[PDB]
């Protein structure tokens, strides 16, 4: 059957004998738990490491991805030449090993990178004390624990305890989770703060209301476990963030599905308390959690305060934005059909509009979409046949690849649709809708324009060029390739056009160079040019913008890669041809050798080999070796090094880590390093 | 939330 519920339990046995046990066996020879310790106090470590401590909850509440100590106490001493014992997590009524749901964790010597495991730390007296490692990937939920103890005869396992049971939460800390956050501030704003403001009124007329997520109150967390639940979200996909998401988008209204908050907007709200009333989210996700119904009511700013709550709540960071004149679009044109005329238009705009967005990668797009998702509860409009929307990567919305999963079309039209007053037509506007989008900044009450996210600037060409790019979602082909990319040198991007028909055309084109990481997150815009070029007739025409090494330099982190956006308009037919590409640059390193003892108080020569990786000439070659405590920093200088040609270098110290760094007239700021033990 | 004359 399916195993989508978090409060069902299966029954797992205390005695599981197999085969024809003959009577009369004697089980005391074995292992057998007499206490568990999980030091869940919310003042030791293991809460504070996890950044938890502030769960009013008297359970253990652990982060994935992450160490944590138990302790188990034994009846006699634990001898590893007799005793095998395993760690189990357990999570609902069928709970199977590939299915992510039964977790065997076994005693290991070493913990291994992003593997269950649990590695022994102290043995005094009975007591064995464990570093226990979740998976980077694993069910996010309340768990069951179990010590399994296996014996000839079958496994003897303790009985049912619900004070060992652990929570296991994402963790934005754990650069191995989909919802890394790399930034400490960002981390405390968009998952610790419990409190927060939301921006409303009209554009030039900004109003402030505050909201309390109380992410961390009395029952929150088990309600929003009581949430996924309710949707009978199958267990197995509740590690992912783009699926709890997608869940939270639907489970947060109450249409269709039996949610939390019933919309309404009929300025009565009869039988409930109106949308103006709330102040926060904690009062109608416990009355959600106590008369399992529906809460009455809730309207834009509602939802997103209460999805905020349920993202934070599981660990996805998470913020609340608010778009400025956000247009409702109806037959899923991507624009503002108005006839005035109330009853052939049904297009709307609202003067505000508040979805939420959350952090995490996206695995199931090309790399570079990553970041930012827009998730909207609000019921607008249907996607696959439910009242949701989202998770929308905003990198794909502001290049209108909106053929990316989930729901992109649909955010786009909200924040860049143009108005279309058409048979016949008349005007075209262009810039009314979207006119502000904001979110609350980091440390303080602000208000952080955000509007560059979703969209470029309206009058710059490329806000027209992605528009129609979206709106696309003459016989001339477009493609570009990156030439001989190296860490630390200029490189060339050249667009090609092929064009095969008799025709002359004119294209106007954008170019967009980012940095992203190597989970496919964004960084940053490094480049951003547009450009015209002439296709004669019977032509192949291969443009060539050229990327200084000073553009993108100054921005990098490890195992970067470089993401491309190139739109191109053929402006004689007005068709729009784009092309997204990533490439990772061919990043040359330097080797260092180590040749002698290190010890203190005697020479060692460091040797510090590099090989020149271009095709060019390197002139004027610095080598410096940095390693506070080996040696002084020095540098060697190298006036020429030949193509394919390598430079060994040499220094004596007497005496940790050492650091070289070369840099030319060609190629700079290549690095190397080596950890030596003194 | 107010719907807005176009
Ligand atoms: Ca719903
Ligand atoms: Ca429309
Ligand atoms: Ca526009």
């Amino acid at each position: 059957p399916p195993n989508n519920s978090n409060a069902a339990e299966d029954d797992l046995p205390t005695v599981e004998l197999q085969g024809v046990v003959p009577r009369g066996v004697n089980l005391q020879e074995f292992l057998n738990v007499t206490s568990v310790h999980l030091f869940k106090e919310r003042w030791d470590t293991n809460k504070v490491d996890h950044h938890t401590d502030k769960y009013e909850n008297n359970k253990l509440i652990v982060r994935r991805g992450q160490s944590f100590y138990v302790q188990i106490d034994f009846s006699r001493p634990y001898d590893p030449r007799r005793d095998l014992f395993r760690v189990e997590y357990v999570i609902g009524r069928y709970p199977q090993e590939n299915k992510g749901t039964y977790i065997p964790v076994p005693i290991v010597s070493e913990l291994q990178s992003g593997k269950w495991g649990a590695k022994i730390v102290m043995r005094e007296d009975r007591s064995v004390r464990l570093s226990i490692q979740s998976s980077p990937k694993c069910i996010v939920g309340k768990f069951r624990m179990y010590v399994a103890v296996w014996t000839p005869y079958g496994v003897l396992r303790t009985s049912r305890n619900p004070e060992t049971d652990t929570y296991i939460l994402f963790n934005p800390w754990c650069e191995d989770d989909a919802v890394y956050l790399d930034n400490e501030k960002e981390r405390e704003e968009y998952v610790l703060n419990d409190i927060g403001v939301i921006f409303y009124g009209e554009v030039n007329d900004i109003k402030t209301r505050s909201w309390s997520y109380g992410q961390f109150e009395d029952g929150i967390l088990d309600t929003c476990l009581y949430v996924m639940d309710r949707a009978q979200m199958d267990l197995s996909g509740r590690g992912n963030p783009i699926k709890v998401s997608r869940v939270g988008s639907a489970m947060v209204n109450a249409k269709d599905d039996e949610g939390v908050l019933v919309g309404s907007w009929d300025n009565i709200y009869a039988y409930g308390v109106p949308p103006s009333a709330w102040t926060g989210s904690v009062d109608i996700l416990l009355e959600y959690r106590s008369s399992e119904n529906p809460v009455r009511y809730g309207q834009c700013w509602v939802f997103a305060g209460v999805f905020n709550t349920f993202l934070r709540c599981l660990g996805i960071p998470a913020r609340i934005v608010t778009n400025y004149f956000s247009a409702h679009d109806n037959d899923a044109n991507l624009q503002m059909d108005i006839f005035v005329n109330s009853k052939l238009t049904k297009d709307s705009v609202w003067n505000y509009h508040c979805w939420n967005e959350a952090w995490m990668t996206r695995p199931d797009l090309p790399v570079g979409f990553g970041g930012w998702q827009a998730v909207d509860s609000t019921p607008q409009e249907n996607s696959d046949g439910m009242y949701r929307c989202g998770p929308a990567s905003v990198q794909a919305i502001k290049h209108g690849h909106v053929c990316f999963q989930f729901d992109a079309p649909f955010v786009f039209a909200e924040v860049n649709s143009d108005l279309i007053y058409i048979h016949v037509v008349e005007n075209v506007d262009a810039t009314h809708i979207g006119k502000l989008i904001v979110t609350k900044q980091i440390g303080g009450d602000g208000m952080m324009d955000i509007t560059d996210t979703y969209k470029f600037q309206e009058g710059q060409e490329e806000e027209r060029l992605a528009l129609e790019t979206a709106l696309m979602y003459s016989n001339v082909d477009m493609d570009f390739e990156v030439e001989n990319a190296v860490l630390g040198k200029d490189f060339k991007l050249s667009i090609t056009f092929r064009n095969n028909s008799h025709n002359r055309y004119t294209i106007t084109a954008y170019l967009s160079a980012n940095i992203t990481f190597y989970t496919g997150v964004p960084k940053a815009e490094f480049k951003k040019e547009t450009f015209d070029v002439t296709l004669e007739p019977l032509s192949f025409k291969k443009e060539a913008v050229l990327i200084q090494a000073g553009e993108y330099m100054g921005q990098l982190l490890e195992q970067a890669s470089l993401h491309f956006f190139v739109t191109a308009r053929i402006n004689e037919t007005r068709d729009v041809l784009a092309k997204q590409k990533s490439t990772v640059l061919t990043i040359p390193e330097i080797i260092i050798k180590v040749r002698g003892t290190q010890v203190v108080g005697s020479d060692m020569t460091v040797i510090v080999e590099f090989t020149n990786p271009l095709k060019e000439t390197l002139r004027n070659v610095w080598v410096h070796l940095d390693g506070p405590g080996v040696t002084r920093p020095m540098k060697k200088m190298f006036r020429e090094i030949r193509p394919n040609s390598t430079v060994q270098w040499e220094e004596v110290c007497r005496p940790r880590k050492l650091i070289a760094s070369m840099s030319s007239d060609s190629l700079r700021h290549v690095y190397g390093e080596l950890d030596v033990q003194i | 939330x107010l719907i807005l004359p176009w």
